[PDB]
């Protein structure tokens, strides 16, 4: 049971050290994200503040360019490097080619950076998994994800973190064939999906939206408190 | 020449227990002025200044590289820097660009950090130090500044007559120069305090 | 299983190989350093195996600059490496600043040299601790480094074999101020504390730091102190 | 002091036929006011359907010819087939541009058959720009040969003359007549005339003498 | 087992060499910093105060690093001197480039990227050093930060790290102040906390150290206050202890 | 050498001559000075023969890889920018290059101008060459944004004819390309001696 | 050759350039832009060689945007100006020097407005007004005549019009149109374009 | 013994490359057939989620406008080999004004299929099928992580490899047509996959001599399914 | 077995086992037979099918106009030594403007394969080269080995079960120097048929023949021009 090198194949053909990095993702905070008609949205599960520290330095959602977003899991040491690297590449692309950076180009860079970083010994792979959301490529909303093996991949709705399997099974019974228009309805989908949190405290949610033309809009814990109230109010009417 | 591209004049003079330093204010390309508030005297700790003259690129560049090496020095040692130590530091920085040299000629003036002893020196553009006991000058209008200082300098002078001597030296020598002028600033420092005055000069 | 390499930890504590290198310092020759009011006294123990060995060939008390001396307790051949390193490093200060390097400043840098051999992973650390002395800006100084890379400042200390007896001796034996001469009389008395044989002018070797510079003693000078030494 | 170039003279002619190609050159090798040899043909059979000519500085003509023959073998063991006429012309432009800042002083003309069995002529410059033509004349006597071939082959500046394509036998006497007129007025031309004919049956060679002065 | 280099991952799956490094911080000294309006402070513990030493530096835990920031330290001394020489050299590189001081967070992220990078590349030992940060800037004023051997950090209002620094946090939450955060209220809180951790009775002034950082007319002075004025701070706490039991 | 390019309501018109000289000696009369980069891009040859031929072929090598990776054609502003950065690395080493980049884009028509000095500029009308200044007069007198298709064909064909008349280094045939939304299309290629009888009457 | 102008106010910075992109006799482009929004309160004006203007100023353009995305806040106009000077002086003693002339216009929330001057030899200056090009000679003495430190933004546009009409009179180059910006506490506002009916 | 590529067995052999062939076996199946009218090609998608966007899963990529591709095994190793194979045909056109032949594409690809320990890393985990129409007509090739390059007339790899190849030798002959061989292919596919075959489980790719465009089928595939 | 890990480690008997194992990799490939007359050197190899409808993997490959080689062992080290082989041949054409002597080409191969048999970090080349050639002194047949001991020989057969081919060649090696081009070839492919199990036959699709001659460039025949060679044979003596 040799699991102590990254360049060795198992006799049934596996790379267990690549496989062990994805177990480190499952100890991370959950984050979901859907794409809408025009407005995309993503939400995170924020852990409890320990009463004696500032909370503007626990940032889990960042923007690479002015029109693309980012949510991750895993461990924050390896996450900070990939964020700081991808801010350079989406900026250096704009210099070499005068367009803004598409959402598909920047995920190939992050995946290829995690790709070549797997192959050599003495390079412990990045134990994070990212979600890249942006309605950037000419009015078209897209969201992708990454993987510690280095495989970028496109979904229409997503969940990561601890117990994402419950959320992914939840969305398939919830994400209707009705494309949820009236974008507060789409936000009400995510807040209801994150209302099936591991704990669902109600005051522990940070959602971030983008109306495809503005900048990033972090919601406030009075507007987000309004949407939690109407979810319980409309659920009481169903009985 | 390249030294005559922007002009400039820096003068230092030793007193009894005090020391004075002065410079002009004009910044300009060869014949066209630009502004009259160009800094050429930089503080390096307390009771110890430095003056730079020559190419205005290397004036701002050397003053930032020297400040880079000074703050690393004053943190590995709790003490401040001695005036001889700064002169050896600057001459090291200039000689590293032996064949690509910075076009500036520094002037260092200051007191001893422990005692009251004044200190003046000046360097070449490749780092030949030169300590004196009366005055040092640098800039384009060098020969005008030698003619004034050889006649007006006295050995043991109070801070009153030291101020009046370096004022009359700088006002008369710079008005004979073409590419220097537009105001003169004077720092006179001593053990107790630091006095900075600006003089009423010809703005032509 | 952790005692064979250097680049990894133990699950509870600290590095094993650096602790084993400190065991080599304890098996060295004894040495004493005493900081007096006006100077610093170094003293060591120099016994040859046979009568055949010349005593005037290899020295222990060793100058670095004109005011900086240095001894050790450990392995002699590793000592000669970082002496020659500390020589060349002392000149590089003097080429830049045109001023003799203060004794606090070498020990910043010499410990950073001994730092670098504790890195990965095919080198061994030193097996030498040091005692560094000097009289810079009136006040004297007495420092001590180690193969880990730490560095301190003693009033008086001792290293080598039977140091714990010499620690308990000098703990009882130090005051705040004596002169440089009385420091010499009490530095030979503590070297005599753990000794085997007749202490002559060649069994020991002593160097001092005046404010007038560093110098090591001649055997005639060391005889006349050891003559009528308590 | 040392200068790395010298001029050696020479004249290269190529004509793309309907199903053939004719490449001709003189054999005189000169320098300054001297004759090194009277036997130095500039034709080089690359393949069975491609002949190249090289003029200008002779030391670069020997180097550039040996570079091309190496890369023909490198193509063949890597691709199990021989290069076409158009593939060599595309390869040579990269080779000539590869020394853009220390150039070959060589004028080049590649003549040969295409994949359809028709003539093809590619002219060049010392830096590596090329185009396909029907006929080109390169070398020292190039200015003495282009205006005549425009009259006979291209039928330029002629009124009420029909355009019959050039047969093989008519094209032979055109090549033999232009070098006789060129050898009278040019000093870097004479002593022989080596002619190579590329058809669908192989490569024929033919030598006609010229004046020896 | 999984006792090899920092690479690899364990199954299930975590990083044991980082855990051995982060756990080993509990054998170090003791350092802490407190909330303050118009100021910030640090406190630390003298270890090994045997009487044959000199204290020729008079500043051991504390390193004034830029001009308006300092830091404590806890862990291996060999790795401690490497980082402090690096970290001062980061701040002057920023100052050379912009002619403005480093704004107290991207200094911290610059070091934590270096401290991280020995966990990914083999074969290096991770830094067994945790340390604090105090400073002032243009954007947020007085700040506190908490370095880790992993390369992770966090901005705190009052924290502690070191030997017995698992129960000292409980007294900080029991004595949490907000709004009222004056220095004399903050200095009086600090001597009480070290009294719980240190089992040395009567709390000798030679066993502690207090460094403060205030803001005065645009200077940001840094005070490493001497042993004479620690005495009025200790006996004030000794006075308040005897008075507090008069209700019983 | 004379090239011109202008964009209007119905796409972009490209026209050029075909004479290449060597000193006072005419090398050829049938030089294709409009380099067909793609089915959707066109480039010109103005100043230096092998320099404009090489770097635009290297650009055509580059844009195809961009299309295979991203499953989408490159924009005109992007292809102009990539050519500007490749040439700028050899600045001062003696390259001659003055080409233009033409093509339809998602933003519409596209017309950029590229020097060997690094003058990447956009615009509506351009004319590059030795006889370029002879073309700016006759084109700008007749230019309108709302010209017809057959009218714009007669404008560019006239403008090359007036340039080859005064200039000595311009002659041969007159090529003419038309950039449409789907792709470029070759219009015609006329000899000057045939245009001389038409224009004189 | 081409022209820049730098009128500084008490709480605003008025900048203007020309719109000409000539090639050695002809004037290829008459609506050219020389204005580079580095940030939401910082402009950049660049005049120099044919290639060095676009290559250098876009290198500064994208590099200041990296500071914004990575730290979350914006550079001051002082530090943004003093970063550019570091990049010319390092790249000066090399085989590839840049030959451009710059001036910087910024507004600070703490320091108010600011104007900086830059030579191709990388010298900084803090000026109440500046200009570049050959037209800088004729015009800045007019601007030296009627300048008041406490001037309103309506007088400054009028003083700009006085400054440009004499360049229409005694300057050999054509220069018909002039684009104008303004920077205040809100941000970069674009004023109307300035053109000239000559006769 | 094995534990590393720099080691022999007493018998042969690797023992490291043998394990790389095993990593192919858990990939998805893929069938390509060479026929004189042109090369058809088929693959199975194995979609997990409905939220999972289907066209982000690539199995047929376009190397050049006359050469297709098909893969199995590790996707992470595959994206490197696809990237070079596009560049190698592109450089060959740049210096020869012609299209690289299908056989000589894979020569350039196999030249770093075997570089894994031959420097001065591990072998790859991916098998490939290359189909194209060059000047010798239509061609179909196959490689492996051991770089062993070979020509096949109708090949099937991935999982269900042996189960396909036994059934695939039954129906193949030299005088097939292209429309015959497409429906001959997906009969084998629904025998060897587990789901009911529909328009979302598989995708096709055909290259023809006169039809260098359209190495694909886009919902004409629905018409082929009901023609079973 | 603890000495059986690296090329560097000697055994306590003096035999490095890693070189001994690369000899066994040569026996995994198929058999191939080379021989020569006074004027003609002919090497004949045996193809092996991968499946029923896949093409047969080639063995004989062209190097230069006077040198062609056969192969046995790993296909990785096959093309790796081939690219080194072709590079050295055209350098003598470029520099000296002559073809290489065949004998001193093989000494370059032994110097090539020596270094990875001594330094750590690289395996030996498991490969089975048979070389035919023409220098100025006539035809040559060479073999190599992963132990870098290259042998001059007049007939040789290596690969799987290639001993039965060697026993045929020893009782006919006197006949080889005198026969012409024609039966020299079918002296050689009478030797391959004893490296076959007796139930299948040497067909057209599974054999290759390469001939280099004194006036003949090295030519590879396959699957269509083998039929003028396969005529005029007897059946197997069963």
């Amino acid at each position: 049971s040799y699991d102590r090198a990254i360049t060795v194949f198992s006799p049934d053909g596996h790379l267990f050290q690549v496989e062990y990095a994805q177990e480190a993702v499952k100890k991370g905070s959950t984050a979901v994200g859907v794409r809408g008609r025009d407005i995309v949205v993503l939400g995170v599960e924020k852990k409890s503040v320990a009463k004696l520290q500032d909370e503007r330095t626990v940032r889990k959602i960042c923007a690479l360019d002015d029109n693309v977003c980012m949510a991750f899991a895993g461990l924050t040491a390896d996450a900070r490097i990939v964020i700081n690297r991808a801010r350079v590449e989406c900026q250096s692309h704009r210099l070499t080619v005068e367009d803004p950076v598409t959402v598909e180009y920047i995920t190939r860079y992050i995946a290829s950076l995690k790709q070549r970083y797997t192959q050599s010994n003495g390079r412990r792979p990045f134990g994070i998994s990212a979600l890249i959301v942006g309605f950037d490529f000419d009015g078209t909303p897209r969201l992708y994800q990454t993987d510690p093996s280095g495989t970028y991949h496109a979904w229409k709705a997503n969940a990561i973190g601890r117990g994402a399997k419950s959320v992914r099974e939840f969305l398939e019974k919830n994400y209707t064939d009705e494309a949820i228009e009236t974008d507060d309805l789409t936000i009400k989908l995510v807040i209801k999906a994150l209302l099936e949190v591991v704990q669902s405290g109600g005051k522990n949610i940070e959602l971030a939206v983008m109306r495809r033309d503005q900048s990033l809009k972090i919601l406030n814990p009075e507007e987000i408190e309004k949407y939690v109230a109407e979810i319980e109010k409309e659920k009481e009417e169903n009985e | 020449s390249i030294m005559s591209y922007n002009g400039g004049a820096v003068m230092a003079m030793k007193g009894k227990n005090c020391v004075a330093i002065a410079a002009d204010r004009r910044f300009g390309i060869q014949a066209q002025m630009v502004t009259t508030d160009f800094q050429k005297i930089f503080p390096m700790g307390d009771r110890l200044y430095i003056g730079l003259a020559g190419l205005a690129t290397d004036v701002q560049t050397v003053a930032q590289r020297l400040k880079f090496r000074l703050n690393l020095y004053e943190l590995k040692e709790g003490r401040q820097i001695k005036p001889y130590t700064l002169m050896s530091m600057v001459a090291n920085l200039l000689y590293e660009k032996r064949f690509g040299p910075y076009y500036t000629e520094p002037v260092i003036a200051g007191l001893d950090p422990k005692t009251f002893k004044p200190f003046i020196c000046s360097l070449d553009l490749i780092g030949c130090p030169m300590v004196t006991d009366d005055f040092v000058v640098s800039g384009t209008c060098a020969e005008q500044m030698y003619g004034m200082c050889e006649s007006l300098w006295e050995p043991n002078m109070d801070p009153d007559h030291l101020f009046e001597t370096i004022s009359q030296a700088m006002l008369n020598a710079v008005d004979r120069d073409a590419v220097s002028g537009m105001g003169v600033i004077v720092h006179i420092i001593e053990k107790d305090k630091i006095t900075t005055r600006t003089l009423k000069a010809r703005m032509d | 299983g952790y005692s064979f390499s250097l680049t990894t930890f133990s699950p509870s504590g600290k590095l094993v190989q650096i602790e084993y290198a400190l065991a080599a310092v304890a098996g060295g020759a004894p040495s004493v350093g005493i900081k007096a009011a006006n100077g610093v006294v170094l003293a060591t123990e120099k016994k040859q195996k046979s009568i055949l060995y010349d005593e005037r060939s290899v020295h222990k008390v060793e100058p670095i600059t004109k005011h900086i001396g240095l001894v050790y307790s450990g392995m002699g051949p590793d000592y000669r490496v970082l002496v020659h390193r500390a020589r060349k490093l002392a000149q590089q200060y003097y080429l830049v600043y045109q001023e003799p390097i203060p004794t606090a400043q070498l020990v910043q840098r010499v410990a950073s040299v001994m730092q670098e051999y504790t890195q990965s992973g095919g080198v061994r650390p030193f097996g030498v601790s040091l005692l560094i002395c000097g009289w810079n800006e009136g006040r004297p100084y007495l420092f001590q480094s180690d193969p880990s890379g730490a560095y301190f400042a003693w009033k008086a200390t001792a290293m080598g074999k039977n140091y714990v007896n010499g620690k308990t001796f000098l703990e009882k034996r130090y005051n705040e101020d004596l002169e440089l001469e009385d420091a010499i009389h009490t530095a030979i008395l503590t070297l005599k504390e753990s000794f085997e044989g007749q202490m002559t002018e060649d069994n020991i070797e002593v160097g001092i730091c005046n404010e007038a510079g560093f110098r090591r003693l001649t055997p005639t000078e060391v005889k006349d102190y050891l003559a009528a030494i308590a | 002091r040392f200068s790395p170039y010298v001029f050696n003279g020479g004249t290269i002619l190529a004509i793309a036929g309907e199903d053939f190609a004719i490449v001709a050159s003189d054999t005189r090798l000169s320098e300054g006011f001297s004759i090194h040899t009277r036997d130095s043909p500039k034709c080089y059979k690359l393949t069975d359907k491609t002949v190249i000519g090289c003029s200008g500085f002779h030391g670069d003509c020997l180097t550039l010819t040996k570079i091309i023959e190496a890369r023909l073998k490198m193509y063949k063991h890597s691709n199990n087939k021989a290069m076409t006429t158009g593939a060599i012309a595309a390869m040579l432009s990269t080779i000539l541009y590869s020394r853009r800042f220390f150039p070959y002083y060589v004028y080049n003309i590649i003549g040969g058959l295409d994949e359809e069995g028709k003539g093809a002529v590619y002219s060049f410059d010392p830096v590596g720009s090329y185009q396909r033509d029907s006929f080109k004349a390169g070398g020292s006597a190039s200015a003495m040969l282009q205006p005549l071939l425009d009259n006979q082959v291209g039928f330029k500046n002629m009124q009420n003359v029909e355009h019959v394509p050039l047969s093989l036998d008519r094209a032979m006497r055109l090549v033999k007549d232009v070098f006789i007129s060129a050898a009278e007025r040019d000093v870097y031309t004479g002593d022989a005339l080596r002619i190579c004919i590329v058809t669908k049956e192989g490569i024929r060679e033919e030598t006609v003498s010229l004046r020896k002065d | 087992r999984y006792d090899s280099r920092t690479t690899i991952f364990s199954p299930e799956g975590r990083l044991y060499q980082v855990e051995y490094a982060m756990e080993a911080i509990g054998h170090a000294g003791t350092c802490l910093g407190i909330l303050a309006n118009d100021g910030v402070l640090l406190a630390a513990e003298r270890r090994n105060i045997h009487k044959l030493l000199d204290e020729v530096f008079f500043s051991e835990k504390i390193y004034k690093l830029n001009e308006d920031m300092a830091c404590s330290v806890a862990g291996i001394t060999s790795d401690a001197n490497v980082l402090t020489n690096e970290l001062r050299l980061i701040a002057q590189r920023y100052l050379l480039q912009y002619q403005e001081p480093i704004p107290c967070e991207q200094l911290v992220t610059a070091l934590c990227d270096i401290k991280q990078a020995y966990t990914q590349f083999g074969g290096k030992r991770p830094f067994g050093v945790s340390l604090l940060y105090i400073g002032w800037d243009k954007h947020y004023g007085f700040q506190l930060y908490q370095s880790d051997p992993s390369g992770n950090y966090g901005g705190w209002k009052a924290t502690c790290i070191g030997n017995n620094s698992a129960a000292a946090v409980s007294m900080l939450k029991q004595d949490y102040k907000e709004g009222e955060m004056t220095l004399k209220s903050a200095l009086a809180l600090a001597i009480k906390v070290l009294n719980k951790t240190m089992d040395v009775s009567k709390l000798s002034a030679e066993k502690v150290e207090i460094a403060t950082l205030t803001r005065e007319n645009g200077k940001t002075v840094i005070r490493v206050l001497k042993q004479k004025e620690v005495e009025q701070l200790i006996k004030k706490h000794e006075e308040e202890e005897a008075k507090a039991e008069r209700e019983k | 050498t004379t090239t011109l390019a202008f964009k209007f309501r119905h796409g972009v018109i490209v026209a050029a001559d075909s004479r290449a000289t060597a000193g006072a000696y005419i090398a050829s009369q049938t030089v294709k000075k409009v380099i067909e980069i793609n089915p959707y891009l066109l480039g010109t040859m103005a100043g230096g023969a092998a320099d404009c031929s090489f770097w635009e072929r290297l650009l055509a090598r580059q844009c195809r890889i961009y299309e295979l990776r991203n499953k989408e054609r490159i924009s005109v502003a992007a292809a102009s920018k990539l050519l500007a950065n490749m040439v700028y690395q050899y600045k001062g080493m003696g390259l001659s290059m003055g080409t233009m980049i033409c093509g339809w884009d998602k933003r519409g028509p596209g017309l950029y101008y590229v020097d060997s000095e690094g003058n990447r500029i956009s615009g509506a009308t351009f004319s590059v060459g030795s006889g370029s200044v002879y073309a700016y007069g006759v084109m700008d007198r007749g230019y309108s944004y709302d010209l017809e298709v057959e009218q714009a064909y007669d404008l560019a064909r006239r403008a090359i004819y007036q340039a080859t008349y005064r200039d000595a280094y311009s002659g041969g045939a007159v090529n003419l390309y038309h950039v449409r939304e789907d792709g470029w299309i070759r219009v015609s290629s006329d000899n000057v001696a045939d245009l001389h009888e038409k224009y004189s009457g | 050759m081409e022209y820049l102008i730098g009128i500084q106010g008490p709480d605003y910075v008025l900048v203007a350039s020309d719109r000409v992109a000539a090639s050695n006799i002809v004037q290829m482009k008459d609506d050219h832009d020389k204005m580079f929004k580095m940030s939401e309160k910082i402009l950049l004006l660049c005049v120099g060689e044919a290639g060095d203007t676009v290559q250098f100023a876009e290198y500064i353009q994208k590099n200041v945007q990296l500071y914004k995305m990575r730290n979350g806040y914006e550079l001051s106009p002082t530090a943004a100006a003093n970063f550019t000077r570091r990049n010319l002086a390092d790249c000066l003693r090399s085989r590839t020097p840049y030959h451009v002339n710059l001036l910087l216009a910024g507004y600070d929330e703490h320091e108010g407005p600011a104007l900086y001057y830059m030579d191709y030899l990388a010298a900084l200056a803090k000026a109440p007004f500046a200009a570049h090009g050959y037209g800088a000679f004729l015009t800045l003495s007019i601007l030296d005549r009627y300048y008041t430190p406490t001037i309103s933004r309506e007088r400054a546009v009028e003083l700009l019009r006085k400054c440009l009409e004499e360049l229409q009179k005694r300057f050999i180059l054509n220069l018909p149109t002039f684009s104008v910006r303004i920077i205040d506490k809100n941000g970069i506002h674009d004023l109307d374009n300035i053109s000239f009916p000559k006769q | 013994y094995d534990r590393g590529v720099n080691t022999f067995s007493p018998e042969g052999r690797l023992f490291q490359v043998e394990y790389a062939i095993e990593a192919i076996k858990l990939g998805s199946t893929a069938i390509g057939i060479q026929t004189s009218e042109g090369v058809c090609l088929a693959v199975e998608k194995r979609i997990t989620s409905p939220l999972m966007e289907p066209s982000s899963i690539e199995k047929i990529v376009e190397i050049d406008a006359h050469i297709g591709c098909a893969m199995s095994g590790l996707i992470a190793d595959a994206k490197t080999l696809i990237d070079k194979a596009r560049v190698e045909t592109q450089n060959h056109w740049f210096t020869y004004n012609e299209t690289m032949t299908v056989e000589s594409v894979t020569q350039a690809v196999s030249n770093l299929a075997l570089q894994f320990g031959e420097e001065d890393s591990r072998p790859f985990g991916v098998a490939l099928l290359f189909g194209g129409v060059d000047e010798k007509g239509p061609q179909l090739f196959h490689m492996d992580p051991s770089g062993t390059f070979v020509q096949c007339d109708a090949r099937a790899i991935g999982s269900a490899s042996e189960g396909a190849q036994s059934s695939l030798q039954e129906v193949y002959h030299k005088s097939m047509t292209l429309k015959e061989a497409i429906k001959s292919s997906l009969i084998i596919l629904k025998q060897v996959m587990e789901e009911k075959l529909n328009a979302t489980n598989i995708e096709l790719a055909t290259v023809q001599p006169g039809q260098n465009f359209h190495m694909f089928t886009k919902e004409e595939l629905e018409e082929v399914i009901k023609d079973i | 077995n603890q000495y059986d890990n690296d090329v560097t480690v000697w055994s306590p008997q003096g035999r490095i086992h890693q070189i001994e194992y690369a000899m066994e990799a040569v026996k995994q490939g198929s058999a191939t037979v080379g021989l020569k007359s006074k004027t003609h050197a002919v090497l004949v190899a045996l193809k092996r099918a991968q499946s029923e409808l896949a093409a047969h993997q080639k063995k004989i490959l062209h190097v230069d106009n006077h040198i062609g080689i056969s192969i046995a062992g790993l296909t990785a080290d096959a093309r790796l030594l081939c690219n080194f082989m072709r590079q050295e041949c055209l350098d003598s054409r470029f520099v000296f403007d002559r073809p290489l002597p065949v004998s001193r080409l093989v000494s370059l191969i032994g110097s090539k394969t020596q270094i990875p048999t001594q330094r750590y970090g690289r395996r030996p080349y498991g490969v089975g080269l048979l070389i035919a050639g023409y220098d100025d002194m006539g035809p040559h047949i060479f073999q190599t080995c992963p132990s870098a001991n290259y042998f001059d020989c007049r007939a040789m057969s290596i690969g799987a079960r290639s001993q039965s081919a060697r026993t045929y060649l020893e009782r006919h090696m006197s006949e080889f120097m005198e026969c012409n081009l024609n039966e020299l070839v079918k002296h050689g492919l009478r030797a391959l048929r004893e490296t076959l199990p007796a139930e299948q036959d040497l067909t057209t699709k599974n054999v290759s023949i390469g001939i280099v001659g004194k006036d003949l460039e090295f030519t590879i025949y396959d699957d269509d021009d083998v039929s003028p060679f396969l005529e005029g044979l007897e059946e197997r003596p069963q």
